[PDB]
RNA sequence: ACAGGUGCUGCAUGGCUGUCGUCAGCUCGUGUCGUGAGAUGUUGGGUUAAGUCCCGCAACGAGCGCAACCCUUGUCCUUAGUUACCAGGGAACUCUAAGGAUACUGCCAGUGACAAACUGGAGGAAGGCGGGGACGACGUCAAGUCAUCAUGGCCC
């Protein structure tokens, strides 16, 4: 526990906030609470389709939610009937129409959250942690990442003593502020406890 | 020009060895004697060794084989370079990097970096660079080329290594034994003549003698090339 | 009408040089009335006097921000900026005095866990 | 059915944090050496804030650390001039807040291995890392937190 968040330290130099609205000092708190509610609802509902970058920007009441997923087809549904239900469920627990327009991740091996959640799903499927970690490294490296680091922390393989393991390939220079490093941290709820999964994908400058 | 005579070797002083204290006992066979506490080489042996070596390099050049010239001593620094450019063969004159040959797959990256930097300095990409940073990349080029200038166009292991002063270039001999490729080497009367397939007893310290040996090898290789060019039509 | 802008730690001054008797009016008030500090008075009148011309130029200064000595430093800097305007031969002497350099010193911020910019709390081994 | 539990186990854990320590280290691939644990690289001559850089060198390269990229302050320029400013309504100035300029050992003299570099000088608002911050390597303390939270197990 001695490292800054890669996204947060880069929030203004090369990255952008995944929430772009403006409020007044009194309105801001309720905007933020509603935003966090929508985010947690979305991440629990669309847990099948591999969404990674839900972005909330609300211009004057009406909002424009933008989810980026690697599998837009399943979350949109047939002719677009799941997306309408999602639209109205968002609108119900926000103020007025939440236009959710859905992007597409054309390289799911370069997004850190998709890699981390894949490793997590494999871990909850009682797959060897070393093999899952190495598979993710290989997949990202041959998909074209300039660097990938993946850290697995916890009771790995049912071990009584938790340990931290990791693999790195490429550069992933955390201290460089202009590095374009995607980062994700998820948890796999195994049968022996929680295993934390951290993924750094360094893509350029 | 495949047989070198004894007279020019005597003129160049290819017989002056080293002090009798520094001699290698394995060098005893081809030693004439010891005058004024300096060993004298047997030119009868030296000329026959040169004859066999010249026949070998002529055969390699006629089969379009590649021979690496190696010498980093002050006596053989520039002569190796100029004769290698004459013969169109790779050379090593500044310093033999540990692992030029055994670790050849790693040196590929350094040679490729040198080639990329030459290709960008040809068309000119210093416009996008600053005054100091362009000089930084240029000093990178010069430092990297000074180390790998002769082997930048060798592209794979050579089929023979011609070393001057085996004792100085011991690392090259050990690497060549490691990889199995033949060694044509010049041995003074203090060095180890083992792992040298073509032993040439000679003085490797004299500037004139070294120039004579390297030039003779160069003409042998060039004559091999001209003979090989006779089958085009 | 030479114009100089001087700056110090927080105060900013604008001075107007014009050949005259030597009267200095700061913020529409005389320099002595404005500055109760003898040191501040000397600091203001120093750039005029190192080159032997105190009573040669009339000065109209307008200061803002800062404190009593920061404003004096700002006026000195502005007077130097205006002096270099009429003649560039005075610039070497001003440089040798060290009046043309703007003092970049600022109040160092208070850091976290420290009681001041550099003052730390008391430490006990036990 | 269950919910609920600030009930227990930080010595089952995730996440988060302290600390050595913003110390300059910590490693890996290939090559080579050793029966081997390992070594080399990473040591040496200098130099630096720095494993910083140069030169040597059985090493050749790379990675995370250092530095830089980020924020603030120091001078100037440009766009703009209100609710800001006041030299003579003005579009000067301060200021405000965006975008840039400058600073690079760039030039001079010496010392230095024909080096890296250091010492002094000019110009400049600033001179060598201009000042301050954020950024905290592999790891160590079964370090702290089950009472933010999440969670394996135990318990009501």
């Amino acid at each position: 526990g001695q490292k800054v968040h890669p996204i947060g330290i880069r929030l203004g130099v090369v990255k952008k906030h995944n929430a772009n609205w403006y409020a007044s000092p009194k309105q801001y708190s309720e905007y933020l609470i509603n935003d966090i509610q929508v985010r947690e609802y979305l991440r629990k509902k669309l847990d099948s389709a591999m969404i990674s970058n839900i972005m909330i920007e609300r211009p004057t009441g009406a909002a424009k939610i933008t989810i980026a997923t690697a599998r837009p087809g399943i979350v949109i549904g047939k002719k677009g009937e799941d997306i309408e239900r999602l639209q109205k469920e968002l609108t119900k627990m926000m103020g007025v129409p939440a236009q959710v327009n859905i992007e597409e991740i054309t390289s799911p091996d370069l997004d850190a959250r998709l890699v981390a959640d894949g490793i997590g799903s494999q871990l909850e499927r009682r797959v060897m942690f070393r093999r899952a970690m190495k598979r993710a490294v290989q997949n990202s490296m041959r998909s074209g990442a300039k660097g990938i680091k993946v850290e697995l922390s916890g009771r790995l393989g049912g071990a009584e003593i938790a340990r931290t393991e990791w693999y790195r390939e490429g550069r992933v220079p955390l201290h460089t502020l202009r590095a374009d490093i995607d980062y994700a941290s998820v948890r796999a709820e195994t049968t022996y406890g929680t295993i934390g999964v951290k993924v750094w994908i360094f893509r350029g400058e | 020009p495949t047989k070198i005579e004894m007279r020019d070797l005597l003129q160049a002083g290819a017989h002056f060895g080293h002090q009798t204290r520094f001699w290698n006992p394995k060098m005893g066979p081809y030693i004439f004697g010891a005058r004024n506490k300096i060993h004298i080489i047997n030119l009868e042996h030296t000329v026959k060794a040169f004859n066999e070596a010249l026949n070998y390099v002529n055969g390699l050049a006629s089969k379009k084989n590649k021979v690496l010239f190696v010498g980093t001593k002050r006596a053989a620094s520039g002569i190796i370079a100029e004769q290698a450019t004459r013969a169109g063969m790779p050379y090593v004159d500044h310093r033999w990097l540990g692992g030029m040959l055994t670790n050849w797959k790693t040196l590929r990256q350094s040679i490729n970096r040198l080639k990329e930097l030459e290709k960008q300095a040809e068309d000119g990409t210093f416009a996008k660079l600053t005054k100091r940073e362009a000089l930084e990349r240029t000093r990178d080029m010069q430092k990297l080329e000074r180390s790998l200038g002769g082997i930048k166009d060798m592209g794979g292991l050579p089929d023979a290594i011609f070393v001057v002063d085996v004792d100085h270039e011991a690392i090259a001999i050990k690497e060549a034994k490691n990889l199995g490729i033949p060694v044509i080497g010049i041995v003074d009367t203090n060095s180890n003549p083992d792992n040298v397939d073509y032993i040439i007893p000679a003085n490797d310290d004299a500037i004139r003698a070294v120039s004579l040996y390297v030039t003779a090898m160069a003409d042998a290789i060039i004559a091999g090339k001209e003979y090989a060019q006779t089958q085009a039509s | 009408r030479n114009y100089g802008t001087g700056r110090r730690k927080t105060s900013t001054a604008r001075v107007f040089l014009a050949k005259g008797t030597g009267s200095i009016v700061v913020n529409g008030k005389p320099l002595d009335e404005y500055f109760s500090r003898e040191t501040s008075r000397m600091v203001v009148r120093q750039p005029l006097e190192l080159l032997d011309s105190p009573t040669a130029y009339d000065l109209y200064i307008t200061v803002k921000g800062g404190g009593i000595s920061g404003q004096a430093g700002a006026i000195r800097h502005g007077i130097t900026r205006a002096l270099i305007e009429l003649d560039d031969t005075n610039k070497p002497a001003l440089k040798a005095a060290g009046f043309v350099t703007r003092d970049s010193r600022q109040v160092e911020r208070k850091k976290l866990g420290l009681r001041k910019a550099r003052k730390r709390p008391q430490f006990s081994k036990r």
